[PDB]
Formats: structure tokens, C-alpha cells, sequence
């Protein structure tokens, strides 16, 4: 599973990005420390849902225009490997699993058992909401749902809880061979009014560190090291300069492959020397 | 005896009121028609009114709203300095 950060980058970005703009309180305790001046000045543009002006991200060397009023790049950056395994083997598996998922669902009422249901087959459950299941409870797994016995837990027929899980696959047990890649990736915010690109660079530093509690960066990309440049005239050929803080973020993740096993012993025959 | 006064301007900011219901507006929608209403100054939607922000675009389509009622909102700080003899 080879990891595109840059594009991970994006995903995480674009609907975070949106939603923290949308209301005006998040602003304000984020530019908490900025004068009253550059504070409201930047919500008049850019913040709440009626903000005519709007922020813009995409990567480097585009055929197009980008709003140059305001704008996030990025670009891939440098890669390398710091640390291996032995037989480079990660990890190994008796189930083809794909993604971690976070499912929210009601219980459900059965005979016997409480069930909630999911969206995909369950494979491997990781937790249930502020749930310890005991052994009376006989916590199991059935295709796409989760079941725990009903007695002694009457009051919770409408039980509304979240669900981790992963996604199953194949019953094609596998190893596991990579290992891990130390990345760096560049950001940096565009603008022709230092100001905005200060308030900018400020409002990116908010984000990354939600990411930190993301499922994505908590299982996949680890270890943040964050890294800022001095603002720089980007362009100066035109009407006007493009300033803008460049910043660089570290990653830690793993390139990982499957192997197949098919030779499965099942059975186990013994003969005794002839002598 | 006061002996000397002054008058110091630490916000000044537009808040809306609504004639009928007497709240004040907190949020907007995409078309910056009312989304919300709160009964507090502190946490009503305001726009900012010092000097350099006047003339503003984004609350048009609120501002004509006939029943809307803008007021505007200062918050100030005077120091005044006595003599009491001996």
C-alpha cells in the first residue's frame, strides 16, 4: 500500500479548510494573538459562509491561473528510508484487510442478541464506543454486523454508538514486506498582501495539529516534524510582489506489499523407520 | 474636584436587533439571511465599525432588512484624576 502523502494532504485539507472558515468563532482563537486590524480584516474576506472571497489549494506547475488573493501549494518533496526489518517482513495476517474504518449504528433487536450493523463486512473489530464486553456477553462477528447477547443488558435496545473496524478482503491469509520511509513535503500560502499570508500560514498550523488526531494519521502517517522558512518575495516580475512562508512537513509511514502463502499443512502423516 | 478627564474608544462594532423578537442575530446563512439568534451583546453577530472598516459590503442584504434594527455599540474607558486637599 504504497502512500500518496501529497494527496492525503488534500483530502484532509480541503474539507477541514472549508469547515474552520465557515464559523468565525474558531478564528478568533486562532488569531487570538493578531492585532484587532489584520484580525477582522481577514474575517471580513474570507470567513463565514457568506464570504465572497474564497481560498483556493492545488499543486505545483498547473496549466491554469490560481487566485493568487489567496492560495495553498504543494509540492512532493524530498524522500528517504531510515529504518528496515528483517526479511523486510512488517506484519502478518490470516485475513486480506483493507482500510481502518469509524461507523456509527443503533442496536438492533434480535431473540438472543443486541446487533448493530455496518456498512461493509467487519473482518477485524478494533473497539466499540465505551464498551467492555464481558465473557457472558459472548461478543461475536457475523459478516457485516456485531452481536452481544441481550440478558442483563435490556436497557440498551436503542444503544446509539460508533464502530471501528477494518475492511475484510479475502480469507487469503499473507505476510507483509516494506518498510519504513522518512518523507518531506512542502506547503506554502500565496498571496500579494503579507497580512493575509501571515493569518494564513497561522490558520494551516491549526489544521495540521487537528490532523494529529486523525484515524488516517494516527494509524498510517506518524512522527510530525514542521519546519518554516523566512517570507520570501515569490514573484517579482509584475505589478506587484507574491509573498509568501514556505513551511515543510515530515512523515513517517510504511511501504508495504502483500505475499500470498498457499502452502497450507493440514495434514500430518507419520512413518516409522522400516529398521 | 475633578481634575483631569479622558476618553478612551476600546471597540466600536454594529450589533443588530430584531423588532419583533428583540434578539440579536449570531449567524447567517450562505445568503446572509439569519441563521440563529442569541439574547447577549457579548456573543451577538457584530460588524466592525472602527474608522477604517466603514463603508463595508458583507451585511447589505442584512442592513436593508426593514426588521432589522442596527444599533451601534461602544465600549469606552475614562480615567479621571482627584485632589482632596489635606
Amino acid at each position: 500500500a504504497i502512500t500518496s502523502v501529497d494527496s492525503y494532504l488534500l483530502s484532509e485539507i480541503k474539507p477541514r479548510l472549508n469547515t474552520v472558515l465557515e464559523n468565525c468563532y474558531i478564528i478568533d482563537e486562532v488569531l487570538k494573538d493578531f492585532d484587532y486590524q489584520t484580525r477582522e480584516s481577514f474575517k471580513e474576506a474570507f470567513c463565514g459562509k457568506n464570504a465572497q472571497h474564497e481560498v483556493t489549494v492545488g499543486f505545483n506547475f498547473p496549466k491554469f491561473k490560481n487566485n493568487y488573493e489567496a492560495h495553498y501549494l504543494i509540492q512532493l518533496g524530498q524522500g528517504q528510508e531510515t529504518k528496515n526489518s528483517l526479511g523486510s517482513i512488517q506484519s502478518s495476517y490470516f485475513e486480506a484487510t483493507g482500510d481502518t474504518l469509524v461507523e456509527s449504528s443503533t442496536a438492533i433487536r434480535e431473540d438472543d442478541k443486541l446487533v448493530f450493523t455496518v456498512s461493509k463486512p467487519i473482518g477485524e473489530l478494533i473497539k466499540v464506543e465505551d464498551i467492555e464486553f464481558a465473557k457472558y456477553d459472548n461478543l461475536q462477528v457475523e459478516g457485516n454486523k456485531v452481536s452481544f447477547k441481550y440478558q442483563t443488558n435490556e436497557d440498551y435496545e436503542n444503544y446509539n454508538a460508533n464502530i471501528i473496524f477494518t475492511e475484510k478482503k479475502n480469507d487469503s491469509k499473507g505476510l507483509v514486506k516494506g518498510f519504513t520511509v522518512e518523507e518531506q513535503v512542502t506547503v506554502v500560502g500565496l498571496s500579494f498582501n503579507v497580512d493575509v499570508a501571515r493569518c494564513l500560514d497561522a490558520v494551516l498550523k491549526m489544521i495540521l495539529i487537528s490532523m494529529r488526531d486523525s484515524i488516517e494519521e494516527q494509524q498510517t502517517f506518524q512522527l510530525q516534524n514542521l519546519s518554516f522558512g523566512d517570507i520570501a518575495p515569490i514573484i517579482e516580475d509584475g505589478d506587484s510582489m507574491i509573498f509568501g512562508r514556505p513551511t515543510i512537513i515530515k512523515y513517517t509511514s510504511s511501504l508495504d506489499l502483500d505475499y500470498t502463502i498457499t502452502q497450507d499443512i493440514n495434514k500430518l502423516t507419520f512413518k516409522e523407520r522400516k529398521d | 474636584s475633578i481634575e483631569k478627564k479622558e476618553e478612551v474608544i476600546a471597540h466600536n462594532e454594529v450589533v443588530f436587533r430584531s423588532l419583533t423578537q428583540g434578539l440579536y442575530v449570531k449567524e447567517v446563512d450562505i445568503y446572509s439571511d439569519v441563521v440563529s439568534y442569541t439574547k447577549d451583546v457579548d456573543e451577538a453577530l457584530a460588524m466592525p465599525n472602527t474608522i477604517n472598516f466603514k463603508n463595508s459590503r458583507k451585511y447589505k442584504k442584512l442592513i436593508m432588512n426593514l426588521d432589522l434594527e442596527p444599533l451601534n455599540k461602544i465600549q469606552k474607558v475614562i480615567y479621571e484624576t482627584h485632589l482632596e486637599g489635606l
